[PDB]
């Protein structure tokens, strides 16, 4: 019998329970998006990489949801390599950033996909 | 009383503001079809069995409720299927109540039918765009909770009724912490002796803020508002706004209609998520012949508002039973469902921008099942374990935590083009060798479906 | 999961203070009655397949509902009675919706069972006692109206649908003028483009003041408080209040009972009476074999709240269902009732001078009917006339006037010795002599019974 | 910015829940009818001359006004009626406030316009009932 | 009805108390300039083509307007300026809408002439002091905000109608975070399917403190108060004070004058800073010989309270134009503007340090406008951009960065004793050299008036 870890063990949503994924297997995310018609997107964060709650606390108000956009979604975009290109330039301007991709849906005006691409150093 | 020749009219062109409603009728021998649909629609409306002077002060012509066409069930006989049409007149804006009252309020007790099922209703988006509906629904729920790409997961606390306020929130802690998005308030847990409705929001909100801070996730709890008065159940809800919880719950059947169209207008100002519970539904839902059928009381529950609403399992049903559970399904969460008799939708139904109400799958419910349920229902459900997290050998935190690790591999799997159907054992195989938590959990379904175990390396 | 070694208890001895209820039970084929019996303790209560952690913080034989009894159906087979006990504790204080939720919540939909029928239920005193129950009740409620030694009489307004604000008025002042005690707002008039609630209430309080200042008797009008909302409900109610109108009106089934206890407590802090209708019983208590009998819910009303309650008609029915009938209204009167099988009384049930409800019977009601109903129901109900008034051939008052002699003639011949069972035809035959009213009546009634008429001198 | 491949659309088969409006066009010299038309229905909606990113985030097609009829005036010349459907779904319920703000708000003060007139409005039945309307109306008040 | 030889009244010697107006008529043929403006005198006043008893209970001469000169327009024939004055006494104190319904109520619809056109108003001192005006006002808001010494920045988030909560706030985030002050609601983003206002004031409060908290400037965004009752317009208010962000939004004529001044009397009590938007004013001011001038609809906002205004722009206008721009452009923030006809000012008007209203320059703006946008308008105004930030090739946050770049070159040039007017082009030119951001936005620009591009070193 096992004790699940009540430090060290912070989650970044979908697919953040499963080991880190392989380039490989981060690509086939992406192709799932391009698959559906989803317009993808990157997202980074350099100082909260979680939810907290310092300007208000009513409910569902929390600080920490928006990350800050990796220049533009992109629209077009046919090759799911051009987005992994993205993420490796992404974290080689910042190297302390947690940064995701976000998927978008135009029948609905929604996002419908987000997952971890990169972890800072102890994360 | 021949009604058939003043409310059976075959030659009736509805109308795009009439409310349809497709009734299985069961007539007592002798009865004649077009007479008994013609009773149902008189009963639903004027209910007149011959002439009183008032009804020259008006045109009875003008609210009288129509039977416009009669089907035989193509399986039992003595079975038919009455479609009847009822003016926009009829109804008070914004009132399911008085919605119900008027369809159903008399015609099951006549007595020239043995048995009487409502199986569907036509909402025109006339009638439609005069409810607030969900206080928030699936788009905006999730982009309050950020949370995208997969079904929600949930748990519930047991026993049902005997824990403490500290108690409950301890197993609330520990489940949420896991990997759960929400744990849910038992549907009879309200205000008792043993644990009193204030005490049970204190813990549980101080539960829910030490598993969000821990994991970096947002997490809720269905704090059940449900209460004797309305006066007592907007009290709840106005402590759950002051402690800043995201989401509050209600038994929308036995409160009532009146009293969840409160909550859900509180909910919608207060920006406060509702959890609906549908007990009591098996009373009214159960026989084919005689109640209504889910998909009203869903219809229902949509109009008067609620952003979540138990739908019950799919796991161990025939397709059949299957496509009818997709068919309500579709009716909650999409914006137009097109007419599919084969999944019981009787007529083509437009929402006309009214939020979605995300189901939630609960009842019986295993992590070797979580292929066949995502499979099924799709990113946009929410999926409540009971013994699956209490029940787990290492307790709420592990059961958490094998249940989330198996839906990210379910939803990892489907992503990469994999096939839910097939290789769903295969999946969870795999997901063991990872995960310890997910191992214990399989250990007696190991043994059975693959005749073993193991790892390798 | 073998309930019966843990839910059915034969030697448990029954406490003062335990909720009782009688289910009649249909299991599915292979499942024993002991076993059927426990399911439906169990899942009405702690509702555990096996065990998990959690209830070992507590103590799950305290708050379990426990199969004391089975008695197999001496009619059908496959058909058993299920006694099921439950503690005092697993209730909230004054809420019906908890009790409800509690015990008829999930047991309905169980597999093991084919079919499911809540009975009756034994209310312990304890229990009662957290209730405030009907505003006034049959006593306090003669005594504000000023009316002893008959039973009361209303009158419906027909077109159910349809009519104008103050055409709605003028059919209330033409009835009550005539000797009714009360007139009917419909049940599915709430407010709506034909005829919105303020207006209605307007005219009816005008009508109501007429005919009461032409009469010298006190008047009343059941004005329909039944909406969307608990806000409105009430909103409806204050307006009722400031004009000074003696009764209200609500749906409590499709209303739902969190509403109804609010507006009851709201009655009874100013001096209102409340009319109950029971809109939609007939989904839920028609079929023997599913669903909750009637005399569940009239139980519920009457710890909910509420001075009258629709319970039927008695016309037309074998001995048999008149004694079920007679059975229920002894429940919603009477202070103290003795269980008694033969008129579906499973327990003997005390209701510690908890106020009680008046009985109103309508249903296909005519004149020489009365005499059948005076008997039956004796003084304390309220008979309710539709087509009997409405459809007499020269209007409203005489035939309201038809029905108040009519009354009169029975409770008169009553007091003077005679049996209204076999001398009832010449009862109302005598009465048609001084009353020009009753005799236009009673035309196609003498036809058929007495072969003519007439008068002589 | 030519609006005229996008925002006219003669093809277009009205919704019964679409607001319509029939508006008096007076273009300038030169403009053509469709294209003033087609102006009038951007305006008066999701109104870009172009394309911004965040257009992508949703379906510029289901909250946009469509002009899908002109007529030339019998009378006077450079005068035409163009003909435009809005979006249920633009319009807050129970708001003339919200209603006018939508549809006469920008587009009078355009310049490839001269003048312009709102004649007409077909106020559909699902957005009638998010209205209370009149306290009481004609029958009720006779009543009272 | 000959009013000229009473209410032509040439000898009238104005007092400092009335109210004058500058109305620009166009009488039918035949109908004499002394006649006409005598007509327009009568029909605001008193209104009456001869006379009643009731008129002598009172002293016609005290309440009645009087058009005490004509002017012939040098341009068109057929057009004269007359000049009317009320007495203080026909106006209620504090209130824009009865004063809008005594001078412009029947007017316009007077026969005797073409078309009416009000030009201009003198508001009294006397009548200026009833007016709270401006919640804050221009030097309190710098104060506020704590921003001095350059015009400040807003933008609109595109599209106008169609983006949902979490999107609307995600575009506010990205631009105020560039540079931005502030950021816009759509003057038709009220609450609708797509999205609710509670949502959007939420995700756009979420956005606008991120960007404050990593620029450590402050930020604002306009949240839209516009409603459909004043109920729901304050319950909406209320809510961004809750929240604690700086400034609501407000479109004064669609809403009304009536609500209007309760918002702003709300803004004031509160704190809340308030944007008002134009919406409407074009069927009303935009005909040179029919409507009401913007002037005097600025002067009304100015008075009814608002602490910023729509006041079109100066892009592609002729000086001309330009001139009756500054015009009311000063009447809005100046305290005293005297008489100059020159740019449409028919009145010297004093303001009695009622606080300045910001003008917000708005349509059609592009980065290379920057020069001599802010050498027109100067430091008090607001510049607002559309596609000049959403429009940039690399987005938001750049296309932001590039507007605040632009400005600041230009508040630096002018500092230094540069003509923004012929070095303008030089200026941004030079800036592109330091900005990546600027060039990018300036690549087409360059091609077009440069013939190219590019840097050196």
């Amino acid at each position: 019998m096992q004790v699940w870890p009540p430090i060290n063990k912070k989650k970044y949503e979908t697919l953040s329970y499963l080991p880190d994924l392989s380039q490989e297997q981060l690509l086939s995310e992406v192709e799932y998006l391009l698959k559906n018609g989803w317009v993808p997107c990157l997202e980074f964060e350099t100082e909260h990489g979680f939810v907290y709650r310092e300007n208000n606390k009513s409910p569902g108000y929390y600080d920490g949801r928006y990350w800050t956009m990796w220049k533009l979604p992109m629209f077009g975009c046919t090759d799911a390599t051009q987005v992994l290109a993205e993420v490796e330039e992404a974290k080689k301007a910042y190297p302390q950033a947690w940064i995701r991709i976000i998927g978008f849906d135009n029948v609905r005006q929604v996002q419908c996909i987000s997952f971890i691409a990169y972890k800072p150093e102890g994360y | 009383k021949d009604y058939k020749l003043t409310y059976y009219t075959p030659e009736y062109q509805t109308k795009d503001t009439d409310i349809l409603a497709a009734f299985r009728v069961t007539p007592q021998p002798g009865v004649p079809p077009e007479e008994a649909g013609a009773a149902v629609a008189a009963e639903s409306s004027t209910g007149t069995w011959t002439t009183v002077w008032t009804d020259g002060l008006t045109s009875l012509d003008r609210y009288k409720g129509r039977c416009y066409r009669i089907e035989r069930v193509v399986g039992e006989k003595d079975q038919y299927i009455a479609y009847v049409a009822y003016p926009l007149d009829l109804f008070e804006e914004g009132s399911v109540t008085n919605m119900f009252t008027s369809i159903v309020g008399n015609v099951f007790g006549f007595k020239a039918l043995r048995a009487l099922r409502l199986e569907d209703l036509r909402i025109p988006p006339a009638y439609v765009k005069t409810f607030q509906g969900p206080p928030h629904g699936i788009q905006v729920e999730r982009d309050k909770l950020n949370k995208y790409g997969r079904p929600l997961l949930g748990c519930t606390i047991k026993p049902k009724l005997g824990l403490s306020a500290k108690n409950y929130g301890r197993a609330v802690y520990e489940c949420l912490r896991g990997g759960l998005d929400f744990t849910k308030d038992d549907e009879n847990v309200n205000s008792q002796p043993f644990m009193r409705w204030r005490d049970r929001f204190l813990f549980c909100a101080e539960a829910l803020y030490k598993a969000q801070a821990e994991t970096g996730e947002i997490k809720g709890h269905y704090l059940n508002a449900t209460a004797g008065t309305c006066e007592e159940m907007i009290k709840r809800a106005v402590f759950a706004r002051e402690l800043g919880v995201p989401i509050v719950m209600h038994d929308y059947l036995t409160g009532g209609f009146t009293a969840n169209t409160s909550l859900a207008h509180y909910c919608r100002d207060n920006g406060l998520l509702l959890h609906i519970h549908r007990a009591m539904h098996a009373v009214i839902d159960r026989q084919k012949n005689h109640g209504i059928h889910f998909r009203v009381l869903a219809k229902a529950l949509r109009m008067s508002g609620g952003d979540h609403i138990h739908s019950g399992t799919v796991v161990g049903k025939l397709e059949g039973e299957r496509d009818i559970t997709l068919g309500f399904v579709d009716l909650l969460r999409d914006d137009f469902v097109e007419q599919d008799r084969s999944r019981g939708i009787y007529f083509t139904q437009d929402w006309v921008s009214l939020p979605g109400v995300l189901p939630v799958a609960s009842g019986g419910i295993h992590v070797w099942h979580m292929p066949a349920l995502t499979e099924i229902f799709g990113d946009d459900s929410v999926l409540q374990f009971g013994g699956g997290t209490l029940g787990h050998p290492w307790g709420n935190a592990p059961g958490a935590v094998a249940n989330r690790v198996a839906l990210e591999a379910c939803v990892k799997a489907r992503n990469e083009g994999r096939d839910l159907a097939q290789e769903g054992n295969e999946i969870i195989r795999e997901a063991c060798k990872w995960s310890p938590e997910l191992a214990a959990a399989c250990e007696v379904w190991k043994e059975i479906v693959f005749n073993f175990a193991a790892v390798d390396v």
